């Protein structure tokens, strides 16, 4: 079933206890918390195989 | 604990997993903060029960 | 609500 992505987290959110809106009234610091959590990710496999 | 949905002409709540739309309402819904902050927020209306009772 | 209707 199609869903936007930022309401899929937004339930997932929903899922751990925490209430929907402290994501959509923090969508931007969430995923640049993401995109950079990824970014760690690289540099790890490519500094400690 | 819905979903907000619609149909081309008007908005309803409805749960996630078998649809079924009721009317929007201050009390299948919870409020936080003004329009500002959110991302792809829309316009519509939200139903009082109380003040339509307390008229009559 | 409907015992709370004496206004
Ligand atoms: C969207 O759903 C609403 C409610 O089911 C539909 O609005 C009703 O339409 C009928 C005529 O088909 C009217 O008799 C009702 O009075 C309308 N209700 C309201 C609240 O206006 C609407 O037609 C649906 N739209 C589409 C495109 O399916
Ligand atoms: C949702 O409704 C509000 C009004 O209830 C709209 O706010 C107005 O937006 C225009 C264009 O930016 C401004 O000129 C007005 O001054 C705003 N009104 C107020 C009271 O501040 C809002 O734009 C609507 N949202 C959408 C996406 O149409
Ligand atoms: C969805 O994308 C359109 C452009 O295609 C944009 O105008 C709109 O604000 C976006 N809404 C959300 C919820 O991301």
């Amino acid at each position: 079933l199609q869903i936007p992505f930022a309401m899929q987290m937004a339930y997932r959110f929903n899922g751990i206890g925490v209430t929907q809106n402290v994501l959509y009234e923090n969508q931007k610091l969430i995923a640049n918390q993401f995109n950079s959590a990824i970014g760690k990710i690289q540099d790890s496999l490519s500094s400690t195989a | 604990e819905g979903v907000f949905v619609s149909n081309g002409t008007h908005w309803f709540v409805t749960q996630r997993n078998f649809y079924e739309p009721q009317i929007i309402t201050t009390d299948n819904t919870f409020v936080s903060g003004n329009c500002d902050v959110v991302i792809g927020i829309v316009n519509n209306t939200v139903y009082d029960p109380l003040q339509p009772e307390l008229d009559s």
